[PDB]
RNA sequence: AUAUGGCGCCUAAUUGUGAAUAAAUUAUCACAAUUACUCUUACGAGUGAGAGGGGGAUCUGCUUUGCCCUCUCUCCUCCCA
């Protein structure tokens, strides 16, 4: 009651996202007219009719209530919602200038607005013969379409790693005390045997005397964001087919017996299904009150280079202490997007949408001549959750496990430097 | 292997269009009969190519090509000339030993026509639907 | 398009045997079912196998592979059990555009299914005799 | 080769215990089909991995992989989480030759299984005692 | 090591505006120094970066080095979150021989401050216009 | 001030069409709520937008910002829009500010600004 | 030898204008445009795909669309000396 429809309370009093609803809602039924009335201007057998009468007559559609989600992982990623609206009756409106000049005094020539008219709906129909398939083969080139760029993005993980170590080299250096045993790393970039000059000082030789460093990690974290983005972006999986349906609406009289319309109307009708992948744990409890930015990823990554810094002339241990604690934070974070990953999600879609359409007016020998413009009011649309997948999926926690064992690592090093 | 006018009937999703191919001059850069819709113009459209390829140092194992091209055209609202939009193809190659024997070879063909006629490849590649 | 006991019928060369192929399986890691008549000794089946392949970024075209396999038995008398000395090989090779339809690539199948039928390809598959 | 719910009785020292493994997604990379423990967690905690690589240029030589796996686990007197204190595994492999009989690889199984119930194999698992 | 703060005055074309930059720190690579206004914001905050080198293998001469920067710094852009949208870049480089002297530095030194106070570069700087 | 269905009759060049909008998403980045036509395309089309600015150090005075967007394609071809823009002091009162209301509408219906608008032609 | 292994050949291209032979084509060259689908074929719009960049994007949002926002570029490619 506190909390939307489609949200819940956890353990600790945290947001959460109410399964038993987003999944299996309570449909309703609803008869809400729209527009029960149509209007007609002009003159017909010279007769200038302008009432005003109404055409919706009854009205049944199932659908879902409003419902809110929040997202259930670092990346954002939202969980899908059940929606339904299968209307009995299709709807679409007429905005026709019908008119025809016959002979013996027969002229008619007038405007119809909101004019409705209601016709059957397929409902019945199903796809998955045809989408099924259109998943194996994508997995399995998957790895050959983008191995590249996880491999890339492994080693440049390590690569971050194995900077932070050195960096922690260079700090353990600098909290133990010595001015020459500090240079190990200094050793490191210049590729060349440098000699002092007089007598340095430790934080004075460690605050930039590495900014090749400094250099490195800043481009190789942002590599590493940037990949780790598209990445993300790589764990889910939507394909569709569509195809075309022509029906056929039964006769009106939009008059008393004026004048008949026919024609035919074109839609097509798609289905489609989309698989997501993420955590297998956290995923029904994912915190969403506590957790960093993603900007503080560039600001550590600039703080060593930024010129401008005053905490180096106050605390260094704390400022710098502080910089390997929130990199090891930030670490951790991302680490659940790659633990446990396997189906957590999945969506069934069917949905129908018009394309074109015919009109044809028959009374007494073809007088009628229709040139109109035709709009919708209602369309199917059924979205429903599933979680059988009837076909091998593709696990991705073997190939993630490695990154998840990576960060882990990294964080228990950069959490093993202490003040 | 006689080259004539050949008309494959009851053809398409209901079985019911004809096609009639002429046959035209055999290849003699590599020996390739070929046949073409009667004409006019679709006689240099649409394609139907025979091959025999005798055994040699590369070869063992008797070889029979069969390429079917198929390029659907249309004229664009202004032009005159239709322009080929699509294009399909297929083709079957066969494969005998030197000590094949006819019976086998024929097993084989029409083994290839009622698979082809079977419920299974109908829906594999009129719907691009792999068995599942 | 579910995997299911295929039996094609007359076939051969008078057209009276038949064929019954189960449904073995489908190997994920190319996508491709295989069929394989009914015995106990795999390597004296009638084998069969279909894959589609979807357009990818290198390709950017539909593409469907159907291979069939025909050992010979060549039974010794006695000794030990059947070994195999000949193989014949039939590989069809369906290729189509993102745009294409389910009427042209019917057309096409049922063009080929003709053609196999037709007295060319008869003497040209059977007898061996170069198109001409 | 269906998958589905297995049902795995009159197992343990006494033979009393009862372990139910469902299916989950086959391994697309390596075609390889898993079961696990009814669930929840034991699920991902017990697997059961079994593959059929087939002939190739490097496959002869079928090769049948079996691998069974169980991570015992506790939680220490503080703990929420369970942590795996230790994993049992073992991996059969059979070999067959493409001649091999259907005949040939059940009386294996069958051996194989009767040897696992012996005595012999019995305590030389059971209290790794060697044959002596 | 600079640690000085500069009281500066007589800024821009009205010249009652003043300015105050305290010392930030020093980079111990390259020898140099940094002073800023007080504030908390970039935008608000006027950088002053001088930088002296001595000579060691690459070059025969000193480098003076200045870089100032004049952020503008807007008060409404969405909320109490002053931005930058104009970035005033201000480099001056020098170039000693070792063999110069105190005199010859502070010469070019006055020399510079007298034409940027004069209505000399001020017309070239502000109002963009060429040597007529 | 709730937000619904606005159904606007008698309207154009003889009074005879009618719209019907439907509201939207208030704007959190500065407070406005939208409506929009009856959909489905023409939603994202035509746009009327309301807001109620309170005071603040640069307001002081009160500001009702009232825009109405009309885009008419064939791709959007023209545009057509209003803004309207009532300030009022913390003093002001109801009863002024349904005076001028009702004023700003009666002129509008007034044939000058009816000729000032539809011909475009000054008062002369 | 199926899966797949090996051999060879091959690549942006299409259209139009100059030269093209006494005269007609006219490859080679040059010159000018094109590139994915639908929309009038006017301008331009929409969508699919990919490439790159900026934003830092979670708390009580919508959803007749399934989901991080936005800017830029391409519709035979990508990489090095």
């Amino acid at each position: 009651p506190k909390l939307p429809r489609g949200l819940r309370f956890g353990a600790d009093n945290e947001i959460l996202n109410d399964f038993q609803e987003l999944w299996f809602p309570d449909l309703f039924i609803e008869s809400s007219d729209t527009h029960p009335w149509y209007t007609l201007k002009g003159r017909v057998l010279n007769a200038h009719l302008d009432d005003r009468l109404p055409n919706v007559g009854g009205r049944q559609v199932r659908r879902t209530p409003h419902r809110v989600t929040v997202p259930i992982a670092s990346s954002g990623l939202r969980p899908v919602t059940t929606v339904q609206y299968d209307p009995a009756a299709l709807s679409f409106l007429l905005n026709a200038r019908v008119d025809w000049d016959f002979g013996n005094g027969d002229s008619a020539n007038l405007v119809i607005n909101d004019f409705l008219f209601r016709t059957f709906a397929p409902k019945e129909f199903d796809f998955s013969n045809s989408l099924v398939p259109r998943y194996t083969q994508a997995f399995s080139a998957f790895n050959a379409k983008y191995g590249t760029m996880i491999g890339e993005g492994l080693e440049t993980i390590k690569y971050l790693g194995l900077l932070l170590r050195r960096l922690r080299e260079g700090y353990r250096a600098v909290k133990r005390g010595d001015l020459r045993a500090l240079r190990r790393v200094i050793q490191s970039y210049h590729n060349g045997k440098w000699k002092p000059a007089t007598a340095g000082n430790l934080w004075l030789e460690f605050r930039y005397g590495l900014m090749p460093l400094f250099y490195d990690i800043r481009d190789v974290m942002l590599d590493w964001q940037n990949r780790h983005d598209k990445i993300q972006r790589l764990l889910r999986f939507s394909v569709g087919h569509g195809e075309d349906y022509v029906v056929e609406f039964d006769n009106l009289y939009p008059a008393v017996a004026y004048f008949k319309l026919k024609g035919e109307i074109t839609l097509e009708r798609r289905h489609r299904h989309g698989i997501s992948y993420a955590n297998r744990e956290g995923y029904a409890v994912f915190d969403n009150g506590s957790l960093r930015p993603v900007s503080d990823w560039k600001e550590l990554a600039t703080a060593f280079i930024n010129p401008h810094e005053v905490a180096w002339e106050l605390t260094p241990y704390s400022f710098v202490v502080d910089w390997f604690l929130n990199v090891g934070d930030i670490l951790a974070q991302q680490g659940q997007l790659y633990h446990n990953i396997d189906i957590v999600d999945g969506f069934d879609r069917r949905d129908i949408r018009l394309k074109s359409f015919t009109i044809k007016g028959e009374r007494n020998g073809r007088p009628v001549n229709v040139s109109a413009s035709l709009s919708a009011v209602d369309l199917f649309y059924s979205r429903l959750h599933t979680s059988n997948l009837p076909f091998a999926t593709l696990d991705l926690d073997t190939t993630f496990s490695s990154f998840k064992h990576v960060l882990d690592s990294i964080f228990l090093l950069t959490q093993r430097v202490k003040r | 292997a006689k080259l004539e006018t050949v008309t494959l009937g009851n053809i398409g999703k209901d079985g019911k269009q004809t096609l009639v191919l002429n046959p035209r001059g055999v290849n003699p850069t590599n020996g390739v009969a070929s046949l073409s819709q009667a004409g006019a113009v679709p006689a240099l459209e649409k394609r139907v190519t025979v091959s025999v390829s005798q055994p040699s140092r590369n070869r063992k194992n008797y070889k029979v090509q069969v390429k079917i091209q198929n390029p659907t055209a249309c004229t664009a609202n202004g032009s005159c000339d239709p322009s080929v939009t699509r294009q399909a193809y297929a083709d079957v190659t066969f494969s005998f030993t030197q000590y094949s024997t006819d019976e086998e070879r024929a097993f084989v063909r029409t083994e290839l026509a009622a698979l082809l006629a079977s419920p299974l490849l109908i829906d594999a590649i009129d719907q691009l639907n792999p068995a599942y």
